[PDB]
């Protein structure tokens, strides 16, 4: 059903079982998250994960580099699903094959159970976010953070370049001067809206994304294209990218 | 929503 895309658990079961084109794209994301947090020096005390949705794959390597992680989403349902796993409930999603993959990428310094435990311990707060708001976390009493991570969670809320830029500028209020912004996102994306019977598209390319980051008050440390074009019946892009930036 | 891969979450 297309309605499955409105259900956080159906979404997990459709794509993340890791047992496919999507699995190969996920390995590209995981290799680059490991590179960012564990080879390229993005480390510190406090990391805020924006638009976490119901997934934890984006935090597995990050929890080696940050003592505290705040996860957030605009949807209560996403966060309910995520909390099933954080609280170790039996009906939670089985992330074990993914966790095992990341432990192997990290050279098996930790085994899966110890990695899951380190992540659950690091997650200190589960909060609503809204990148469209000048105070995206609603002014919760968090001190300025060392990193904000935004993985594949902006295009639904930011339908065009100016709104994308403004969301990045709003996220900057969460970071200390010099604090890292890590974006992962899709170049020239489109997603088929079954209800409205049209694609909705966000034309991100390197030059436009770099400009949006720099006008949102960051300096770019590194941009990289990390996968080739992908096409399913319901989405397209011309590859995924990651970008590491520092707040002014 | 809709969460259609590679979309992961809702900022």
């Amino acid at each position: 059903t297309y309605l499955s895309h409105f259900n956080p658990r159906d979404y997990l079961e459709k794509y993340y079982k890791f047992g496919s084109a999507e699995s190969q794209i996920l390995k590209h994301l995981l290799k680059n998250l490991f590179k960012i947090f564990c080879l390229d020096g993005v480390k510190g005390d406090l990391l805020i994960d924006i638009g976490s949705g119901p997934t934890i794959y984006q935090l597995l390597s990050a929890c080696e580099s940050f003592k505290e992680i705040v996860v957030t989403d605009y949807s209560d349902q996403n966060l309910q699903e995520l909390e099933k796993w954080l609280k170790k409930e039996p009906a939670a999603f089985d992330w074990s094959p993914v966790v095992t993959y990341v432990c192997d990428l990290e050279g098996n310094r930790v085994k899966g159970p110890e990695k899951e435990e380190k992540l659950r311990q690091a997650v200190k707060q589960v909060l609503k976010c809204d990148v469209t708001q000048s105070q995206p976390l609603g002014a919760v009493p968090l001190p300025p953070a060392d990193c904000v991570l935004s993985t594949l969670c902006l295009d639904a809320a930011c339908p065009d370049l100016p709104t994308y830029c403004r969301a990045l500028r709003n996220l900057g209020s969460l970071l200390k001067p010099g604090g890292f912004l890590v974006i992962m996102d899709a170049l020239k994306s489109s997603y088929y809206m079954i209800g409205e019977q049209k694609f909705s598209s966000l034309p991100l390319g390197r030059e436009a994304v770099e400009a949006a980051v720099k006008e949102a008050g960051y300096t770019i440390e590194w941009f990289e294209v990390i996968s080739q074009s992908y096409s399913s019946t319901m989405a397209n892009n011309e590859g995924l990218f990651s970008l590491v930036a520092r707040k002014l | 929503f809709p969460l259609i891969f590679p979309r992961k979450g809702c900022g």
